[PDB]
RNA sequence: AGGACCGAACCGACUAAUGUUGAAAAAUUAGCGGAUGACUUGUGGCUGGGGGUGAAAGGCCAAUCAAACCGGGAGAUAGCU
RNA sequence: GCUCGCCGGAAGACCAAGGGUUCCUGUCCAACGUUAAUCGGGGCAGGGUGAGUCGACCCCUAAGGCGAGGCCGAAAGGCGUAGUCGAUGGGAAACAGGUUAAUAUUCCUGUACUUGGUGUUACUGCGAAGGGGGGACGGAGAAGGCUAUGUUGGCCGGGCGACGGUUGUCCCGGUUUAAGCGUGUAGGCUGGUUUUCCAGGCAAAUCCGGAAAAUCAAGGCUGAGGCGUGAUGACGAGGCACUACGGUGCUGAAGCAACAAAUGCCCUGCUUCCAGGAAAAGCCUCUAAGCAUCAGGUAACAUCAAAUCGUACCCCAAACCGACACAGGUGGUCAGGUAGAGAAUACCAAGGCGCUUGAGAGAACUCGGGUGAAGGAACUAGGCAAAAUGGUGCCGUAACUUCGGGAGAAGGCACGCUGAUAUGUAGGUGAGGUCCCUCGCGGAUGGAGCUGAAAUCAGUCGAAGAUACCAGCUGGCUGCAACUGUUUAUUAAAAACACAGCACUGUGCAAACACGAAAGUGGACGUAUACGGUGUGACGCCUGCCCGGUGCCGGAAGGUUAAUU
RNA sequence: AAUUCCUUGUCGGGUAAGUUCCGACCUGCACGAAUGGCGUAAUGAUGGCCAGGCUGUCUCCACCCGAGACUCAGUGAAAUUGAACUCGCUGUGAGAUGCAGUGUACCCGCGGCAAGACGGAAAGACCCCGUGAACCUUUACUAUAGCUUGACACUGAACAU
């Protein structure tokens, strides 16, 4: 549910939260946690890499299982849980051998509802089928590019996949982006979308907001000097001359894609 | 107000210790120039 | 509940005087700002010079910064004193 | 030695870091000390640092470092696996008293505790680089129960007053006692017990997890403090023989209660929120490969071992960082009294100091302050500086507004002391007694004693009762930036930089992009509701016209066009 | 107007008097819509302006309390310095203690003031000069990392047109 904060002080006027109440309200489940120590955006060299990033929150990663190959075994949803590593929900699922494990949560899927993965697994949000199974023109999420290989679509908080048509070997997507890819139908996905939607509609309200998920204050590149940035200095706000990247690259409709590698399994870009 | 030199040291043999000295080559060197010049404190070990 | 309020510790440095061969190579005195947070602090670690880091001033990188320091090319060159 | 003054959330006390004999005693006064010096952190000599329990070492790991092979690179070398290092974190155990010129939780006295080795005896399924449990974790808030601690009374000892009174409701001092062991309370958490079965925990498993039945509700775990014991002891105000007036033997009374009360403890708890909160080992269990009238394991007893290194002293400073015996800087712990909301402030206790040139004089002028006739910003670039406001309670409070604010707006009134209501009230605390019981650190009733506001009325003193320190000037119009924040350490704190929000654009994951001759790493153990870059900068109403130029994104007929041939 | 040169624009408000300030006017030298336009409550050690209170800020300073200054004893610096028996004036040489003429002036301290010694301090930073540097900019020149195009090599097999 999206709740506006009252304006009780400058900092809370604009904030907008997302309150779920079906989230867990306590501990997760220890088994399944792992160490994450933060990087500040730096490489082994010890360099900055990517800019705008340090502090934050302390956080445990959550061993989410992207593959889903527990062909043939019933499982049951125990309870919704807050994941910090990602935008999208987890979700505990209890199989019927014992064993637990974490998957995203799908759009409708709560406490109770049972799931299954597998080539005869039933159409349903939550499980998770081999494509060529899966029926021409269902939306589905956390779709596998390769045979194996986990989820690596369709993993946000929202978002979803549609397959369009089945030319064989290889299904036809539809990403989020418009992006029209196709990948062989060996590849895994669960049916249903993410369900985080209102996670969207959330406002910061304050820049604190912004440190809190790690993200340091961005200098805009017009306000540095010549020796900083391309965009340099000037005698009050000039910027005479076409916007670019630092390191001096277009950024401003400039296609930087450049793979070549697939470039077969591309079928529209996007827009 | 707090001045440059902080002393520390553990931070002292870190930095310019003999063992650190022999990890790097260049390191190395130095000690070789130092034994050259006959330095009787050869690092700041002790 | 709060980058909420008043206010010590703590962190800052807006005004004035003093000091300016100073008590001090930036401080003292009287006021002043923040003071549950984008806060502050101890210990240790990482990033190295056309490079680092920078809520960006060309700031900071050992009292040194529009290219640190030490040694070397080196007795650079100086139609100038 | 007697006074005086100063600090007393330190200018006291104990440490880390750092220093490295500055510690104690004797001796010396050239130099060092901003003066003298008999003195010293100075010279010289001697003495001083005692540990199974404190710390290090050690076991375990974080960031990170190194890195057998390995991958990569002209060489040097780079990254990194298995591993091995790395505290600022986790992991067994000692308290009180006494004692030295200088050390002590280290020595002595008393009383304890922990982890191992060996051996004896009894009962025995033991075993890992493996599995599971545990260790193990956030912010804020809220009380309740306690202790440290303090006040008063009681008790004990002493005192009867340099000047009026002081045998009493008077004065001074003391009234201290640990770990450990036993008890397991306030309170917190959890439903237990037994059988059967199972695609899971890399193989196995009696352990963990899961499923289905049966049977009882009382089981267990955690847990400050209190009480008992420790303790017929120790300590103890003051005395008595010694007593170089430098100090030691022996003796040594009371040693209780009530109330108040923490920021400490219960609490790694409880409630709540989103930003969702280390790892590993020790420890507890599980079995496998194996070993089985062995070996090993459990408990008791006995015995042995617990090495090595640090331990002086300073440590908000004259001993560390600042060239100085330098108005500087430096992390943690301890936290008395009166007033007070308070760790502010004032005055004090314990304790520590008067800051290493003094002595006179009482000019100008400078510095730091006090007061001021009449006027009251006429000063000046400018109310710079100074003056002024300043507390609690009640009443009251505008435009405007995003409906939160503005607001402590503005403004007004009352504040001391004494008595009475009430020989101390409301409230808090709670004894004895009585009753109940699964009799217990229990419940009910009970109200002694102690503690104790606030208010009303009346009276009363002063010029003044928030009397000291402490402690908002206020209001009106307007530019800029929304706001909290950030910045030129050392002349610029701002209208600049950030900022939430908005938009364009790139990016389909071996992502774009960045650091790297490369390997690889970051981005991200993320996946378009994501990430990078750019501009704008809360919010509200909006964001018009122009694609010739430049850039970017597409296009295909032709023209021109490199190596090559 | 943080933008307006002319300019203290004009009118009104506020003051006895207002180059600032506030409200309008529009002749916008040279505003203008995300290098955003116009508003905007709250906020600000932010800029400008006006009031009440308040006062030594001032008319115009006076007194007083302390620390220096002053004297005595002890200890004991510094910048500077060609050499000095180191006066005024007018003139001279381009702003005279030192030359000319002339005036004045016994020798030497101490406490004060700061007009001069073009006073001390820093081989002027402004300005110009050097076929001097350094960083920065770009459709200056010449190169180049990166990005990108093709040929050949790593690189083969048949089939159809």
């Amino acid at each position: 549910a999206v709740v506006k904060c009252k304006p009780t002080s400058p900092g809370r006027r604009h904030v907008v939260k997302v309150v779920n109440p079906e989230l867990h309200k306590g501990k997760p489940f220890a088994p399944l946690l792992e160490k994450n120590s933060k990087s500040g955006g730096r490489n082994n060299n010890g360099r900055i890499t990517t800019r705008h990033i340090g502090g934050g929150h302390k956080q445990a990663y959550r061993i989410v299982d992207f593959k889903r190959n527990k062909d043939g075994i019933p499982a049951v949803v125990e309870r919704l849980e807050y994941d910090p590593n990602r935008s999208a929900n987890i979700a505990l699922v209890l199989y019927k051998d014992g064993e637990r494990r974490y998957i995203l949560a799908p759009k409708g899927l709560k406490a109770g509802d049972q799931i299954q993965s597998g080539v005869d697994a039933a159409i349903k949000p939550g499980n998770t089928l081999p494509m060529r199974n899966i029926p021409v023109g269902s939306t589905v999420h956390n779709v596998e590019m390769k045979p194996g290989k986990g989820g690596q679509l369709a993993r946000s908080a929202g978002t979803y996949v549609q397959i369009v048509a089945r030319d064989g070997a290889y299904v036809t997507l539809r990403l989020r982006s418009g992006e029209m890819r196709k990948v062989e139908a060996d590849c895994r996905a669960t049916l249903g979308e993410v369900g985080n939607a209102e996670h969207m509609l959330r406002v910061l309200g304050k820049a604190g907001a912004a440190r809190w998920r790690g993200v340091r204050p961005t200098v805009r590149g017009t306000a540095m000097n010549p020796v900083d940035h391309p965009h340099g200095g000037g005698e009050g706000r000039n910027f005479g001359k076409h916007p670019v990247t630092p390191w001096g690259v277009q950024t401003k409709g400039k296609k930087t894609r450049s793979n070549k590698r697939t470039d077969k399994f591309i079928v529209r870009r996007r827009s | 107000m707090k001045r440059t030199f902080q002393p520390s040291v553990l931070k002292r043999n870190r930095s310019h210790g003999f063992r650190a000295r022999m990890a790097t080559k260049n390191g190395r060197q130095v000690l070789a120039r130092r034994r050259a010049k006959g330095r009787a404190r050869l690092t700041v070990s002790k």
